[PDB]
């Protein structure tokens, strides 16, 4: 029923900073949980996704080798951390999780999102 | 992987029309495709999925087609209260790939 | 509260499919139910399994998308499910018929037939030798035959054999069971 | 690097005793074991030993028909079992890593102590 | 099977002394044959390797030759931690063996 992210606000090109997001109002430990990234001008490109507690896949290029990503069931939280960022990765960050109705998954209750920018 | 393109349409309407928004996949996606109304600077709702189906609380002016890989979304008696753009995804192979989006407009 | 004792799927060999999942952990140990579904293919349903999981080759599709899900009777509302890239998770046999046979008087060849799978796999291979501390390995593409430049008389070589589905037709990592250690004299 | 056995008690002839040995700092699967027998009186003496994968068990002069070892890569352990036992197998016992059956990979061997048995 | 005869097992030396010793197999064994130091009261240690060879953590101080049938170990400047039993051990054909065994005396 909730999920607040946040994270950093300023940086250089390779440096990092921390990214988290927090649920709150279901069982965190059976869901998917997915990571979405948007563009200033460009618009929305969703970047990676985590299975529940066991796996976890990025996008093709974008984030192929630079984020890393893990979650904690017991505090409920969701986080990466960015590393070797760029002057075309300031954007927007979003959270969102994921509901299996029948045979069919969809995104449910998207995060806030958070602003990062580089100059 | 599977570019899904989007036809523009971004034309003007008034109060109640009646409007397609086609957005063709690449490959043949048999039912999967969620619709997305992305208001400015907010987050997207999920209008649709399972393409023919609807979600929850959602208006039931929207309606799904699906005719052949060319999904469709229809609206009828248009509202001012609508007025933003649409992105169409699909959710049936990693990597999920969203569209263009149409800017619908007044 | 509590989180599931988990599971790992892998498809043996494109033959049937297997999930274990160790209960014992928990209290009370008890053996849940599992589920299933291609979400893939069109005209779809969600399947019971109820031969505890297994699946037989009759409902197993790769190259597509599969999902699993574990369900426990005491709090159905409680439960999980992973997403899958069933072409990212096969593990087959261990090649079986090692055959050994010897080109030249200086370097060997390696030839070994997967059960089923010939085209989406990828193998390793370590030889040893005698009073070798570690083991030397290399890598072979999706082709079965390896080949080894340097060998010696007297000295024995142990060898070792196993596969990988990748990358052809996939990215699966893990690698295959060891198979029967065929040895020169 | 250590390698820590179980067992212990006294039986009379016929009688029956696992012997169990675990190895910590190791890749099992990589090398092989071995039994190693020592008599207060003499000198060392082997027992048997397999090839890693529980196919290729090796058997002793005195000790063929009584039992042979067992291995569990997966539970990473080592087992034999002696029954109809002598009054002359009182001995101290040692499982060793390395030693070799069949041919290739000689890996020589480290010894990792062991406990005494004792039969009337 | 394959006897090893470990001999002589009696030794008359003192404090820097060269004297090499030998140990006999029953079977041919091209170099398959370690080396074993055993003083009273620990487990034994390797201390030659496959033939000829020494591993590593010990001082060079202890050599090995004669691969065969009769192997020879020689050891020079003698400290007072090298009087123990050797124990010459083949691993080539199923069953292994070991040796006699040899005792050094101190004076
Ligand atoms: C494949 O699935 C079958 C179905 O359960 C497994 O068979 C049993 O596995 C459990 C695990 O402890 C045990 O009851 C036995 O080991 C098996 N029962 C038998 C063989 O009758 C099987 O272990 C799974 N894996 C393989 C490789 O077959």
């Amino acid at each position: 029923v909730q999920l607040v992210e946040s994270g950093g606000g300023l940086v250089q090109p390779g440096g990092s900073l921390r990214l988290s997001c927090a649920a709150s109002g279901f069982i965190f430990s059976s869901y998917e949980m997915h990571w979405v990234r948007q563009a200033p001008g460009k618009g929305l490109e969703w970047i990676s996704y985590i299975s529940s507690s066991g796996t976890t896949i990025y996008y093709a290029d974008s984030v192929k080798g630079r984020f890393t990503i893990s979650r904690d069931n017991a505090k409920n939280s969701l986080y990466l951390h960015m590393n070797s960022l760029r002057a075309e990765d300031t954007a927007v960050y979003y959270c969102t999780r994921a509901r299996i109705t029948g045979t069919f998954d969809v995104f449910d209750i998207w995060g806030q999102g958070t602003m990062v920018t580089v100059s | 992987d599977i570019q899904m393109t989007q036809s523009p349409s971004s034309l003007s309407a008034s109060v109640g029309d009646r409007v397609t928004i086609t957005c063709r996949a690449s490959q043949s996606i048999s039912s999967y495709l969620n619709w997305y109304q992305q208001k400015p600077g907010k987050a997207p709702k999920l209008l649709i999925f399972a393409a023919s189906n609807l979600q929850s609380g959602v208006p039931s002016r929207f309606s799904g087609s699906r005719s052949g890989t060319d999904f469709t979304l229809t609206i009828s008696s248009l509202q001012p209260e609508d007025f933003a753009t649409y992105y169409c995804q699909q959710n049936y192979n990693i990597p999920y790939t969203f569209g263009q989006g149409t800017k619908l407009e007044i | 509260t509590l989180p599931l004792p988990e599971v790992q799927c892998f498809v043996f060999n494109v033959e049937y499919m297997n999930c274990t999942w160790n209960s014992s952990s928990e209290p009370q140990p008890t053996n849940l139910t599992l589920h299933y579904w291609y979400k893939n293919s069109d005209n779809d349903k969600v399947q019971k399994c109820s031969h505890y999981c297994q699946l037989q080759k009759k409902e197993i599709h790769l190259y597509q998308t599969f999902v699993v899900q574990l369900q426990d009777p005491r709090e159905p509302r409680r439960q999980a499910t992973q997403m899958l890239k069933l072409q990212n998770l096969v593990i087959p046999w261990a090649p079986e018929n090692l055959t050994l046979h010897k080109l030249s008087e200086s370097q060997l060849e390696l030839n070994w037939n997967n059960r089923f799978l010939n085209h989406c796999l990828e193998h390793l291979v370590q030889y040893r030798t005698d009073w070798d501390h570690s083991w030397t390995e290399q890598s072979v593409d999706y082709r079965h035959k390896f080949s080894l430049p340097s060998v010696d008389g007297q000295k024995r070589y142990t060898f070792r054999v196993r596969s990988r589905f990748n990358p052809l037709c996939g990215s699966a990592q893990h690698w295959s069971e060891w198979s029967h250690p065929i040895h020169w004299g």
